[PDB]
DNA sequence: ATCAATATCCACCTGCAGATTCTACCAAAAGTGTATTTGGAAACTGCTCCATCAAAAGGCATGTTCAGCTGAATTCAGCTGAACATGCCTTTTGATGGAGCAGTTTCCAAATACACTTTTGGTAGAATCTGCAGGTGGATATTGAT
DNA sequence: ATCAATATCCACCTGCAGATTCTACCAAAAGTGTATTTGGAAACTGCTCCATCAAAAGGCATGTTCAGCTGAATTCAGCTGAACATGCCTTTTGATGGAGCAGTTTCCAAATACACTTTTGGTAGAATCTGCAGGTGGATATTGAT
């Protein structure tokens, strides 16, 4: 039959750790859902088009980075960011 | 053997995330922390919706986030709500605000 | 089949004078109907011709939720919830 | 016999709808409306209810956000009355027709 | 080096109007409008190919784009145009 | 014999279909779609050449300045939607002057 | 010999409309820019072309605000723009 | 320095808009509108060319700015 | 209204540089011929879910009455902002040169793609569990009239 | 200033629709070996782009006078809100038939992949051609009073 992908494990787990006791409708997990495809889109667009003006091939951690400098507003640029280098320092630590 | 989200210390699936890269045709070529940073930056702005809407549903005593609480956490943090400019949340209503003018006099 | 015919008129004034209720709205000319059965009638139309178009692009009969959205999206719309 | 003040019932139902979520367009005749312009643009189409209800949610926040600016117009002119004039006003800033 | 649509854009301008010249900057503007139009096409083309899964982008994607893109007259005639282009390229 | 000729066009067909597969859009790309999307270049760049060059000299100069263009595009409808959230450097404004203003 | 209040007005706004010349002069409008871009990158450097095409943007930016503006002040039943106006205009635009 | 741009240049400005009478307040108002405008395309455009690991900032850095915040400029290269 | 006196605008003709257009030569596309994969149109059919119908009941739309207060119309003074003459100064033109970027290649270690095999996390189902929707009466809060 | 009339704020309870949890399949990471690019270190060069520096030519800051527009105040007709009786139609919830998605295969028209070959379009150069960009009389437009 038909298997479809989702966010939806992933923002549960987030959910259970910011707040153990609240639950969330599949309503609210629909607008979670294409919040983060969208949120996605964007990053990853804008990341291409980057990458496409320095006549660069591959998409780095750093023109994520920079998709994100020009996407996020002020604090969660700000936080976006280091959660991004650290993730990924975290990583290279295989 | 290890997922690279354990790796990366991340709840978000940095594989299928990598998956969507390569298959979106962004470029040719994907290194090996962009899906790693960017599945880091969606988790993270998940959380902290998640928190601003937590917090709305428990102003609202409900167990449970409905579309409500996440439409009233997007606009009244303005950042989100920047970032949700133009976008619109099904069922989830707008702020409760009257212009001045039009109270009693 | 039915005809349909004048449906326009089914977006009553009560429910018109709600939704700028919710606008925050506090008084409302009697010539706002009209007008706003009209800009409904235009958005209406473009976010439907659009969505029609990627309908019968897929070689499809049946205009899916997804087909909205990607009409929405592209009049600058963006809706969430029926992301799919 | 008793009797509100004209203006006060108003901002009763401001509170009231803009407290709640639900759609104020009735269902069924929205549908009616979207398959007439829908079969006007194509003939034999059909609809899942998901996209009417899309349709409908889409329709009635740009309704609502127009709404709002109109009024701001409207309190521009210092009126209280909200006006065509005012949605045209709103439309053209916005750059819907121009 | 730098590559750009100005001879083309000047062989087109001798075919509507023979005997009429063009300023640089305004043939910047063309070039600048060209290379929209371009990215607009192609764009809508590829989010058209990405949302049935198709992994190639026909003429047929260009076409719907083109009606996405284009307000009405505008966009029946280069539809056309299109059509006729291609049935005359496989004419040979 | 090359592929704009072959399609009776001015705009280079091979050059757009080098520009698509190199543009990231897809994997594969059409043997006709960088003719149609060629054609559709070659047929907007004509109209605004055409309205931009009537409009030039209405105002007695030879050479199309960006003025020109920008008259063509805003009086124009079509193309002014088109073009909606676009800026011609050098066009100028349309002359317009509200009633209102106006004395007597 | 005095002109009307008023006529003069109309005047400029004819020519200027006429015409497609920058209207803020090049080196203030440099300065600003290179004061502005240097709060974000220590000593940068500049096209001329990236310079020019600033002006382009920002005087047209700033023309159709006005446009707007006016408009915002014409639906108050007035003929003199103000901060009011421009306020209205950003703010249905969602610039605000 | 911002006050480089001057009365008599936003009034020409606003003679092209068609604007017909001005307030005193709508300079000072419009040196800050302009100031934020070009803040928020300086800033994209500087990103830009930090991310190309350049110091001087191009023209396309300013186009793709532009474009980036809705105000699509022709005729300097996109 | 159409009599004058500023100023303004316009339209004619005269004229070169600061740009346009038109040419003698070349790397890199673009085209051509020969094999190699493959995406997806075609076909068939299992299977949601869409269209449609029925019936009934109550939510809610519609049309009328009536008068409250809104927006439109008018008047008038005060002060805000346009017009203008005036005088200094920062602009714009423009010749420059020293240099520091940016753009170009040449090797080549490090990183990413590709191909196959193993493994498991993620999904679809069903079984299970529990917020809370939608009802209730009860004490406040607000609004209105007298 | 006080006392009804009514809308609204909550806390009560509780069965059920929707959310949560549990469990076998399996597409898709993950692991491992090997093929293929990649994007900056050294080394370099020639457009740009600065930074002074000497000048004029126009633009702006500035101060004075007043035309007239903005905004406060007052007035009143009429429109739009509030309350209600009337009854229609949108709900609600069920039950169908079947259209037409969407999963599974199955050949081939059409795309890709190098391998050479031909053409073109891009640069730096000559030999063009046109709108500024002034000067002048005449018709407009504007503002004042024979
Ligand atoms: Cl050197
Ligand atoms: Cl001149
Ligand atoms: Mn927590
Ligand atoms: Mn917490
Ligand atoms: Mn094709
Ligand atoms: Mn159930
Ligand atoms: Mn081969
Ligand atoms: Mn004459």
């Amino acid at each position: 039959r038909s298997r479809k992908e989702s966010y939806s494990i992933y923002v549960y787990k987030v959910l259970k750790q910011v707040h153990p006791d609240t639950g969330i409708s599949s309503k609210a997990m629909g607008i979670m859902n294409s919040f983060v495809n969208d949120i996605f889109e964007r990053i990853a667009g804008e990341a291409s088009r980057l990458a496409h003006y320095n006549k660069r091939s591959t998409i780095t951690s750093r023109e994520i980075q920079t998709a994100v400098r020009l996407l996020l507003p002020g604090e969660l640029a700000k936080h976006a960011v280091s959660e991004g280098t650290k993730a990924v320092t975290k990583y290279t630590s295989s | 053997a290890k997922t690279r989200s354990s790796r990366a210390g991340l709840q978000f699936p940095v594989g299928r995330v990598h998956r969507l890269l390569r298959k979106g045709n962004y470029s040719e070529r994907v290194g090996a922390g962009a899906p790693v940073y960017l599945a880091a930056v969606l988790e993270y702005l998940t959380a902290e919706i998640l928190e601003l809407a937590g917090n709305a549903a428990r102003d609202n005593k409900k167990t449970r986030i409905i579309p409500r609480h996440l439409q009233l956490a997007i606009r009244n943090d303005e950042e989100l709500n920047k970032l949700l400019g133009r976008v619109t949340i099904a069922q989830g209503g707008v702020l409760p605000n009257i212009q001045a003018v039009l109270l009693p006099k | 089949r039915k005809v349909l015919r004048d449906n326009i008129q089914g977006i009553t004034k009560p429910a018109i004078r709600r939704l700028a209720r919710r606008g925050g709205v506090k008084r409302i000319s009697g010539l706002i109907y009209e007008e706003t059965r009209g800009v409904l009638k235009v958005f209406l139309e473009n976010v439907i011709r659009d969505a029609v178009t990627y309908t019968e692009h897929a070689k499809r009969k049946t205009v899916t939720a997804m087909d909205v959205v990607y009409a929405l999206k592209r009049q600058g719309r963006t809706l969430y919830g029926f992301g799919g | 016999p008793h009797r509100y003040r004209p203006g006060t019932v108003a901002l009763r139902e401001i509170r009231r709808y803009q407290k709640s979520t639900e759609l104020l367009i009735r269902k069924l005749p929205f549908q009616r409306l979207v398959r007439e312009i829908a079969q006007d643009f194509k003939t034999d189409l059909r609809f899942q209810s998901s996209a009417v209800m899309a349709l409908q949610e889409a329709c009635e926040a740009y309704l609502v956000g127009l709404f709002e600016d109109t009024n701001l117009c409207a309190i521009h002119a210092k009126r209280v009355t909200i006006m065509p004039k005012d949605i045209q006003l709103a439309r053209r800033i916005r750059g819907e027709r121009a």
